[PDB]
């Protein structure tokens, strides 16, 4: 019965530790259900099952601020941070109690009485945001964030006869039909077409291009309502735009009277060094999208902050754009807690020193294995290593998973991996990571070399065997023996 | 619409009855210009009556179970002996804990019993103990011992209105308006608590350090619900109903006000003869011809208050107190400000 | 500073009671901020400020299961239930601890490791849902619910050459651009047009119509992908469709090979008497949208449950439709708690007896004041009273607000008011409500009559005054004196 299934899951919430067969039990239901009620695919493409072991790595509870412990007790260092969620770490004590307090009083609002925390957050965000960004709208996610932004721009610009929206190729903005009209990857968009009419993509980091789009549209009577872009393409592979770009986009917008929308969903809340990435070039957008880390990894939340000139649209009919759960008290709680922590222990500043020590650490590794890595890149605690193959990439992401270091990448989309550990990552865990990636890079180089030695056609078995022998006895020579085998295979060529 | 808004606001007043509101609605309907003034008055009235509610509740509480021995004799230091009566004597005292000054009245138990004044004494105390109004004397403390009763009264320097009226001779109508207005509000208050005062005369009207009035004798006042018959008071101020020996009520106070105003503006009472029985004759067939210098408005009010027809007397109509508060002679008086004591006194002793 | 504003709001979370000037302080910031950072409009159109009093009615904390207490200590009976959110009441002790437990372990997931509660919920929901509905997708709201549904239908039907979507006039489905393409009110849609191409509306409760739409589209080569409708139009004014309709829609769909999407966002979780409204006619949709009350008024959540045949689309590429926060552990917690409570204290069954005692109670009141009410209507604990004017309606909703009974309606949209108290409303509070609405209906009838007496032109002031007199002295005669005045005004006519 559903009554049955509810209770069994209800008692498991209460349980805090597990007998080894209580574990086995669990992991087998959880795989069983994932296959029959969730998606069977996540069992196919995820690194938690491929490299799971005998059992998958089913989540259990948070370890420290930076660690995660599965149902077997294995503790993982999070260098994923839920793709930019866990900026203040897992269960940050300051956020968890702000939530638990608010939970004692009133978790959600009535929707009729002026709820106080939504004012306080709207206020704080006004304070925290650059230039004339004043009004906040509150939703539940990063996609609802962008949607409302699109709606604001729309309601603003359509009376002025402007309907077209420029977005950028490689841009991600959300999976809901409205945001998916601005999101750019082929794969994500094609099945659900036709999407919103009038969304046109230009290359990212290309101001010369965006002028031509804004101008062509002008000429043909399809004038641009708004331009929407991320400060850094996060999912897009940690693409950094050319210095001056965001500033130059900002003028270009101002020149053509087009609203500028900044999707700071993955670069907001101090990840890139500054509280908002658009502060590195000190650029003020007309609209700013926030989410993910705004909810301190405790709560889900999305905020849309805009200038007064733009948010005015909603003033005369405030019900034009509502949401049911948006701005609920205990989500509010969470953010104010997160906003407080970020300014107190001043973690944007931490983001920049840990963010360069790490990244440098990776582009060093990247010089030492140019045969497995094209490049590493990032800005503050948002960074990514680009491998040569998805084969290799998924092999890196997977290898370290076993070294109990949790990074990105799935079975297929894995050519470039992303490193996004909490901003609260210690200097001790910082090395432990670059160390783990060095071991990982060694072992892969071993395997890569290993095959290389085998299809050497001119090389005979007698010689090949000598190399394979010294390879296993000395994996350090994986590069030397290789060169010696290739040099030998060419000798008999 | 703009008018309809003020209309509803007038009707929403809980303190106001159907009659009162229907009176503010009419004037609005007829004068959409005074909309703000009509709604304003309505609010004053509402508020005004509302307070009377808090005044009565507060009275009964004290009237039901009265205070006793709120002080003791060795809490005060005798400064001087101010005056002596048949009851005993009044002394100026200093409260040792505060340094405040009072006029303590000592009255000999045995001397009262002889003078057959047991009731008056008890009734005066019980009234004073329960009462609370700016223009009334305030019994601060009250106690007794083996030998005598003690009434500790707020000391106020300034004579009787009687002797003061002799000095000036007659008051200018603005001077008398200032005194009347206070007696009016006092009477509104007391009537609310179903109390006839029954002893209004210049002798019972002391003057504040601030030049305002303090009312000073309560031996006669009665908590009367319907009607009473005891005649007590000064011949000049008796309403015809008292004399005539048919029951009377709180209307009697409003008559006396009439007489009191007349005297303050004329320098003599309207019904006056050498010998009293005669003063009664002149009261009963109530022909009161005014002095020449008497304002026609002041004449109109006096013709209304001094009215042997107690169904035609200002004070006891359907609007009750409001009738003379709204009278042409009282247009220039701010009642609430009179109440606050924020009005410039015409004379300070 | 933002650091400053964060802390002040942070300490207020901690505070549990307020000094009267600590109150005054609060309510004035909260109004101040709402005007300068949230919306000034909500201060104009909401009943919390119009009828606020000297101060607005700023929320503070939950009272009992059915009561709410503002910053002044005034306790409100919730006959709104957050528009169908608070089905198991405010802070239902069973939900709050399931949440607080899960909060001690891990609030949000890593997104790499198989999270156990999302299996358990996916499982339970499979159990709880009629027919072949098997797979659940998890999002954050009611709008994200429908969006994914639209996306499933799309990805299913577009390979089969079907792109058009029929929705119904009066339908509400969400404010995000995708759902807003199916949502039907003019007001909500117009500023943001052009929306998704290929959405066509038909009248609700009209099977004769929907045949013609499905057929016309067939003829013209624009074949219908899916039909989407709510079992009852909730926001649409508690519109009940004709018996047999939902069943007849279900065949019509099956006949034209069009997917049937049921928006049980506001009628789900036991509100109408059954766990899902589509069980009254025992109809199984291809897709089912859930939200609101699924989160036990503690958490925000949305679920999209579908048949295997349809959810298969996502199997081969499980990342086609993801969301960042969807299915997070502590939202999961909340639902399983809510699902448990609803089956335990068997509250759907409570919904039907309280839902008829109330509603009958309203259509009685509705006979006694036919001059202020056209009709009352509902199905279980979803119900609504329809007045004649928005003037009157906002006057009802507002009047009772002061009687400390919290109902729907805003300053303008208020002709029909909705009653949606928690399913945990006691029989004692049940009368207290019908009583409060009777007082309310009296006082309005008084005021209505009051004006009626005044513009009686043939009636003179002398007569009019007599009526106004007896009106204030006897508000019960408001009907009698009226008839007597009208009869008199006609006498002088």
């Amino acid at each position: 019965s559903a009554l049955a299934c509810s209770a069994h899951a209800l008692n498991l919430i209460e349980k805090r530790t597990l007998d080894h067969e209580e574990m086995k039990a669990l992991n087998r239901e959880v795989i069983e259900y994932f296959k029959e009620h969730v998606n069977p695919g996540f069992l196919e493409y995820r690194k938690s099952v491929t490299a799971g072991g005998d059992y998958g790595a089913v989540e259990w509870q948070a370890g420290s601020l930076n660690t995660l412990v599965d149902t077997q007790g294995q503790e993982f260092i999070d260098c994923l941070g839920g793709f930019g969620i866990f900026n203040v770490g897992h269960r940050n004590p300051v956020v968890v109690s702000a939530v638990q307090n608010q939970l004692a009083k009133q978790p959600l609002h009535s929707q009729e009485l002026l709820d106080p925390l939504r004012a306080m957050l709207a206020k704080t965000l006004a304070a925290l945001t650059p230039g004339k960004l004043k009004y906040s709208f509150f939703c539940n996610s990063g996609t609802e964030s962008v949607e409302a932004a699109l709606k604001l721009a729309k309601a603003y610009q359509s009376p002025r006869g402007k309907f077209t929206f420029i977005a950028t190729s490689g841009a991600f903005h959300g999976k809901s039909l409205g945001a998916l009209s601005a999101t750019a990857k082929s794969t994500f968009r094609k099945p659900f077409m036709p999407l919103l009419p009038g969304f046109r993509h230009v290359p990212f980091g290309n101001i010369e291009a965006m002028r031509t789009a804004l101008n062509e549209c002008k000429k043909t009577g399809d004038d641009v309502a708004a331009v929407i872009l991320e400060p850094i393409q996060g999912e897009g592979g940690v693409i950094l735009p050319p210095p001056g770009y965001l500033t130059a986009v900002r003028k270009l917008c101002d020149e053509f009277g087009a609203l500028m929308i900044l999707d700071e969903v993955q670069t907001g809340m101090g990840r890139t060094g500054k509280m908002f990435a658009c502060e590195h070039e000190n650029v003020q957008p007309d609209i700013l999208c926030l989410a993910k880390a705004l909810g301190g990894g405790v709560m889900p939340i999305g905020a849309t902050i805009a200038t007064e000139e733009v948010f005015s649209v909603l003033f005369d009919n405030p019900f034009l754009h509502t949401t049911t759960f948006g701005g609920n008290p205990l989500a509010c709680a969470a953010a104010l807690a997160t906003i407080n922590v970020l300014l107190e222990q001043n973690l944007p500043a931490q983001a920049e020193q840990k963010g360069d020590m790490l990244l440098d650490g990776f582009r060093q590794l990247a010089r030492e294995y140019p045969d497995l890595v094209q490049e590493a890149r990032g800005k503050g605690m948002l960074m990514a290593i680009e491998f040569v193959d998805n084969e290799i990439g998924y092999n890196f992401a997977s290898e370290m998973f076993r070294q109990r270091v949790l990074v990105a990448g799935t079975l297929n989309n894995a050519k470039t991996i992303r490193i996004e550990p909490p901003l609260t990552l210690t200097i001790e865990q910082c090395e432990l990571v670059i160390k783990a990636a060095r071991k990982a890079l060694a072992a892969m180089r071993q395997q890569v070399a290993f095959y290389e030695i085998l299809h050497l056609p001119n090389l005979n078995e007698e010689q090949r065997n000598a190399f394979i022998q010294s390879l296993k006895d000395d994996p350090s020579q994986s590069a030397n023996l290789l060169a010696e085998a290739k040099k030998l295979n060419d000798a008999q060529a | 619409k703009e008018t309809q808004e003020a209309s509803w606001e007038i009707f929403t007043l809980p303190n106001l009855n159907g009659r009162q509101v229907a009176a503010f609605i009419s004037s609005l309907l007829d004068d959409p210009s005074q909309s703000a003034n009509l709604l304003a008055e309505a609010k004053k009235l509402n508020d005004v009556q509302a307070f009377l509610a808090k005044a009565k509740e507060d009275f009964l509480k004290k009237w039901e179970t009265p205070s006793q021995n709120t002080a003791q004799l060795d809490q005060f230091d005798r400064i001087k002996t101010l005056g002596t009566g048949s009851f005993g004597r009044v002394m100026l005292v200093k409260h040792k804990e505060s340094g405040n000054h009072y006029a303590m009245k000592i009255l000999d138990k045995q001397k009262v019993v002889k003078l057959k004044q047991i009731e008056h004494t008890l009734n005066e105390k019980r009234i004073l103990q329960a009462v609370n109004f700016p223009f009334l004397v305030k019994l601060e403390f009250s106690f007794k011992d083996n030998s005598n009763l003690y009434m500790v009264m707020e000391y106020v320097a300034g004579g009787e209105m009687f002797s003061h009226l002799r000095r000036i001779g007659r008051f200018s109508e603005p001077h008398a308006r200032f005194y009347a207005a206070q007696i009016v509000l006092t009477f509104e208050y007391l009537h609310s608590l179903d109390l006839i005062y029954r002893d209004l005369k210049p002798e019972n009207l002391l003057i504040d350090q601030q030049g305002y009035i303090q009312v000073t004798d309560f031996g006669f006042a009665k908590r009367v619900k319907g009607r009473t018959w005891t005649l007590c008071g000064t011949p000049e101020y008796l309403a015809p109903e008292i004399i005539l020996s048919k029951g009377y009520n709180k209307a009697v106070d409003w008559w006396a006000l009439g007489v009191l105003i007349y005297e303050m503006a004329a320098g003599y009472p309207p019904f006056f003869a050498d010998q009293p029985i005669q003063i009664y004759e002149k009261i009963v067939s109530g022909k009161v011809r005014f002095p020449s210098h008497f304002s026609s408005d002041l004449k109109d009010l006096l013709r209304n208050l001094l009215q042997v027809d107690l169904t035609k007397r200002f004070g006891n109509l359907k609007n009750g107190v409001n009738d003379i508060k709204n009278h042409k002679w009282f247009a220039t008086t701010d009642w609430i400000a009179i109440y606050q004591r924020k009005v410039e006194a015409p004379f300070i002793p």
